[PDB]
């Protein structure tokens, strides 16, 4: 596949302007390679209209130019005064015009009481009449197929939804874009246009993740909300719901937020897949699934292979008593921020409550045991849990505070076995005698560094300690124990900027 | 539907891959090898050198396409160790897109001979 | 009554890091007033226990020292002979790295369409110990699911290497299917220390090519 | 003092016409009766002597399954030594796979490795040969493993290799495994491989200019 | 009486090391951002001798995009002139394009023309040097003209031409020409493109084991 | 008071009927008081003054000296300048030099390229032509006579740059590159490209 999206169709009335944006991976050939739009006509050959070069053609000329953002990592393309000549199919694309790197734009413009609405909403039809049919049946008519027939007593297609003058109808569904004749021995016309949801696109890669905003009106907001995808024919996948549903494929990295003071909420999906790119339509349905007459809303996802996102394990394992060292990636630039680490708990709920942040705050239930690091630095940071349990089992997400977010998703396993560091229970000093904590660890780290911190709520650093290397032993020895020397001390391995399995002893005195 | 098993920038070669495993009948079934060799015919020989002759001769063996030179991690029965996965890991035949290829060349400026460095590939070559 | 120092096992060595030196000492009639010393003992104590005849003496470790390259003696004395006996050891240099080839079912058990045979050469390795592992997806298989032979020489009048085979039998509906399998040998000549070949139905042997070549003058890019 | 009683060697029973059985023993320090031609008595051959006694002709009476029995009295005791040996019935003729080179061995160019595999066998003897066309290799030219026992019936297996030239190989000269295990009633089984076998891919190239 | 801020001449930007902008009045300076010099009189036509002030170090400020203002004091009218001088940002890049002898010039073996043409470039600022194999050719041997403005399609662009006479029997034996084009516009400051006798067709290509694993 | 004589242009002297010499003064001071003796028109025009000879177009073509005398009040004797038609006299080569293949593989625009080289005088005209009718010259770029280096004799050269639509070439209509000069007896050698003017591989598979 090209790594490039833009519109599949864009649509506009003659003499009017429209604007292309078309996106491209923003890797530093992409931003500095020539940027054209190449009309694919017939016999073979696009050719080229304008391009970012400084070329403009003589059709293209005083009516067109090609802007291109290599921040936003995209290029947009204005053509004013279209006419039906401007009727066919494009490409956008960098390069030479032949070697692929487009996506094929299928612009088709058309011929310049008319109302037009949104799927699900309201019209109201105002018809005038006459002094002289103050009596007889007002009525509206339809014309299905050259046909008049009754609708308003009310049609059994439009049952519930429409009230007489003017009417107002409710709920539209799409298969009531026709028109309507009203007539009170006179007559007059009104033609409906019921309008799909043009797909807003959203361009994200691979193992990143989306938000989608999905910001309906204040007069749906007491609806049982939803977002569907769909699939290749016409029926929806419910992903996520506000009545409990969540798909079995999205578990662990859906996010249903709550919503607003008008009812606009938004729905977080991280870690991308191939397989998840596609349309998807957010809705305000009574029974949380797609029917007729639901107002929806749609993006258009791109999720784009040619990531720069690093390669994570998307599992880490660890035995019940060991410890967890997960690395978070984030944006290189952002390299101040505040870094936050968070857990799950279900879709309908869509809870990511914080345990540990960057800024020395760490959950109740969680002290003495996390730990989030900065090292190593420039994109990457260290999340160290032990004193782990069977219940520790989940799925933990690494946000950040940045503007640019992959809330990266790790699904933490507790399978069978017996930690690496062995330090004892939970010693008991005593005050003024010393005391000395052994820690003793496997042939494996006899490379790495070994070390103990005290632990406290801005990161443990490390203290004093011997290091018997003959015998695998890291001893800890507190001269004068005060009240002050208590709470947690940890024993970990450590490879340069790199850490490693840690275990936890509480020292009381 | 059909899977990606190479995709070579340094030769253009993009073997491609597809099980059309046939339910009517066992064991005819149809594994396909669609290869995409792309020949450069205006490249030199080595390609970073631009005083070698045209390449007239392309030799593309399929056990050298294929390579894999990036180790994996493979979990060995409580561990992850760091494999190799590899045998035989050159010459290449096209430019890379996403490569910086540049030629050092003595032009003079007055009374030196400055090894000035151009850009045999521009817009692939730029810093940031 | 000779005198022998053994190697540290590979599985222990690669995968733990364990580098136990064992030293044994057979031809033994009746004492059990042996007694070992170990000359780079900086500290580490060596065991006994013997069965029956033979004495063993295991003197412990880590890798770090093995593979920078120690010269281990094991200096053994007993009350028959009062010479005592010396054995020496370390890394051995002049070191080759495996060819692994993974090799596919034959096309004779894949159309009788009941298990297929997957095949594991190593070749050219100049120390006699390798580890052959066997993997499906990326789940490691039990050790107890495939053969594996013993490393012999391979005949050549130049340098010496040698060589080993391993068999994994599995479905015929799994390998037709399409998931792949693994063969993971590890050698200590190798760079990561682990090679690891993956093959399955559509990486060997089509029945099918379309070879398509597009010869394009102005090229020389690969877009 | 043990004693132990060694089957027919397969070579001398597949090709020969000679499979003496042999009675020897281990740790006498100081003759033999067999129930079932007499014996030749071997050297005195001390470590624990071990003295032999071979019997000859006695091929197709074990080919039938007779379960033959030597009995040693020796002067260091009272009770005489017993060893019996029968040929078992429960035996599976092997699948013979004969398997080309790696395609990554014959773009190098310079020594291909054929891999013959017998597997599936009941009884753990069996003999391999590899012939080039029509001539027998020597046995210093081959590597052949053991034959070792199946994760599973109770089957065997037998791995061999030969590493030929590659200008031996591509001009097309076959080259066959010779199983030969005790099962078959041929005594043999062969397979071939060259350059060209195995149901050839289909080809289709094209050029698009 | 006018007075003009005339920009590092391209070369020195590019080769070198030291940008220097120079400020002239024909008829004592200031400078925005190290000391410069004043100048000799050097009497143009008909008088207006000229002082002019060459500002050293400017490679980097010139580079960024700092505007440069050049403000001259003189004891003809009392107020001092000005001048100001930038970057332009605008900067396409030239697309070098190396043309093959033609062929009614082959069939007289005596020397042999190359053609090369630099085009579409938006600063009017531009090198081209010619190269034989690796030994760059003197000034003295090849003929460049002037960076011209094409006409409009768009942008306005500017195009450049230069030619070189190489011996027949050089283009013959089969050894190689190129033409260097260097811009403000371009990555690593220069471009190449490169011509020999047989690039103004028989190829073999040859798949082997295109069955086989591939792993 | 600087006196130069310039040669009638080539396109009044090729196409035009004005084949006029001008005889350039610069330099004086005072109001006027010059005189210029050589059909004659006696103008002068002054913003320097700048006297016409039209009407001899035959006499230059002859090859004989025009003498022109310039006298004016500021010093005493009055300057002169001479000048006539050159005599060592070389014809263009004109080269129409075919599109690059980069061009062909953008699909904008193609470019043409016109080297008229070696000529031993200086003054030339390029016209380009699209099948028989005429571009005008804002359509194409033309550099100047700048002479080209060479150890013999001196000549010079002309390069002149055509860019045209990729669907004229690849409908394939021809381009005429029509240079003028006064070393040709038929004024003007037109040279004409269209697009037509084997690969022969070998695929060796195995």
């Amino acid at each position: 596949k090209s790594p490039i999206f833009g519109p599949e169709e864009v649509n506009s009335v003659e003499g009017n302007s429209v604007s292309i944006t078309c996106y491209y991976p923003p890797t530093s050939v992409n931003r500095h390679t020539r940027k054209y739009w190449c009309r694919q006509g017939a016999r073979g050959g696009c050719i080229t209209l304008i391009s970012s070069e400084g070329y403009v053609s003589s059709k293209y000329a005083g009516r067109a130019n090609l802007t291109n953002f290599p921040e936003n990592g995209t290029f947009v393309v204005n053509i004013a005064q279209l006419s039906q000549d401007d009727s066919g199919r494009y490409k956008c694309g960098l390069g030479i015009n032949s070697r692929g790197l487009s996506f094929d734009v299928s612009l088709e413009v058309s011929q310049g009481k008319v109302y037009t609405v949104d799927l699900g909403r309201t019209v109201t039809i105002n018809c005038p009449f006459k002094t002289e049919n103050a009596q007889k049946r007002k009525s509206l008519y339809k014309q299905i197929g050259l046909y008049p027939v009754l609708v308003i007593y009310v049609n059994p297609n439009y049952t519930g939804r429409i009230r007489l003058f003017s009417v107002v109808i409710n709920q539209l569904r799409l298969s009531d874009a026709g028109q309507y004749l009203c007539q009170a021995s006179n007559k007059k016309n009104a033609d409906l246009q019921v309008l799909k949801p043009e797909p807003e696109l959203v361009y994200e890669d691979l193992r990143g993740s989306v938000t989608f905003h999905c910001a309906l009106g204040p007069e749906v907001a007491n609806v049982a909300k939803f977002l569907c995808r769909q699939s290749s024919g016409e029926n929806c996948d419910v992903v996520v719901n506000t009545l409990g549903k969540r798909a079995p494929a999205f578990e662990g990295r859906i996010l249903l937020n709550p919503q607003d003071k008008d009812g606009s909420f938004s729905v977080v999906i991280t870690g991308l897949r191939k397989e998840d790119a596609g349309r998807y339509l957010c809705g305000a349905h009574s029974d949380g699934q797609l029917q007729e007459g639901s107002p929806i809303q749609a993006w258009q996802l791109f999720v784009n292979e040619e990531s720069t996102i690093p390669r994570s394990p998307t599992v880490v394992k660890g035995v019940a008593g060991g410890s967890v060292a997960v690395l978070c990636p984030y944006n290189r630039k952002e390299s101040k921020s505040i870094k936050y680490w968070c857990l799950w708990e279900g879709a309908q709920n869509g809870r990511c409550p914080l345990l540990v942040d960057s800024e020395g705050w760490v959950k109740a239930q969680y002290e003495g045991r996390l730990s989030l690091l900065e090292e190593p630095g420039n994109g990457t940071f260290t999340v160290i849990l032990n004193q782990l349990t069977s219940r520790d089992a989940g799925f933990y997400w690494c946000l950040t505070n940045g503007d640019t977010l992959w809330r990266t998703t790790v699904e933490i396993k507790i399978i069978e076995g017996e930690p690496n560091l062995k330090v004892p229970g939970n010693v008991t000093a005593v005050l003024g005698e010393t005391l000395k904590v052994p820690c003793h660890f496997p042939c494996k780290f006899s490379s790495y560094e070994k070390y103990w911190c005290k632990w406290n709520n801005t990161g443990c650093q490390a203290l004093f300690v011997n290091c018997d290397e003959n015998s695998r032993l890291v001893s800890l020895t507190l001269n004068l124990v005060t009240r002050a020397d208590e709470g947690w001390y940890w024993c970990g391995v450590k490879q340069g900027h790199f850490y490693g399995e840690t275990a936890a002893v509480y020292v009381a005195v | 539907e059909r899977i990606v098993l190479v995709d070579n920038k340094c030769k253009c070669a993009r073997i491609t891959s597809r099980i059309i495993r046939s339910s009517e009948d066992p064991n005819e079934d149809i594994v396909e090898r669609n290869i995409r060799i792309i020949v450069p015919l205006n490249n030199r020989e080595n390609i970073s050198d631009p005083t070698s002759p045209l390449r007239t001769r392309f030799v593309y063996h399929l056990s050298d396409l294929c390579k894999k030179c990036d180790p994996t991690e493979v979990e060995l029965d409580n561990q992850i160790v760091t494999a190799t996965q590899s045998n035989i890991c050159e010459t290449c035949y096209t430019y890379d897109r996403n490569k910086c290829y540049t030629a050092v060349v003595p032009l003079v400026y007055g009374g030196e001979t400055k090894m000035v460095e151009t850009a045999l590939t521009p817009d692939a070559c730029y810093p940031d | 009554p000779r005198l022998s120092l053994h190697r540290p096992a590979l599985e222990d060595l690669l995968l733990g890091s364990e580098a136990n030196l064992t030293c044994t000492l057979t031809g033994l009639r009746d004492a059990s007033g042996v007694t070992f010393t170990w000359t780079p003992s900086s500290g580490k104590s060596a065991v006994q226990g013997p069965p029956e005849y033979s004495v063993s003496s295991v003197l412990p470790g880590c890798a770090e020292p093995w593979n920078h390259g120690k010269t281990f003696t094991c200096t053994a004395a007993y009350p028959e002979s009062k010479t005592p006996l010396t054995a020496t050891l370390s890394k051995s240099g002049n070191t080759f790295r495996p060819e692994v080839h993974l090799l596919p079912p034959p096309s004779e058990e894949l159309a009788l369409n009941e298990l297929v045979t997957l095949t594991c050469l190593a070749r050219g390795f100049s120390p006699k110990d390798v580890l052959v592992r066997w993997l499906q997806g990326s789940q490691e298989l039990p050790r107890e699911k495939y053969l594996t032979w013993a490393s012999r020489q391979e005949p050549s009048q130049g340098t010496t290497t040698f060589a080993v085979t391993s068999i994994l039998r599995v479905a015929a509906e799994d390998w037709k299917k399409g998931d792949t399998f693994s063969c993971m040998v590890g050698h200590e000549a190798l760079p990561l220390a682990f090679t690891q070949k993956t093959i399955d139905r559509l990486a060997g042997k089509p029945t099918h090519v379309n070879v398509s070549v597009v010869m394009a003058e102005v090229d020389g890019t690969c877009y």
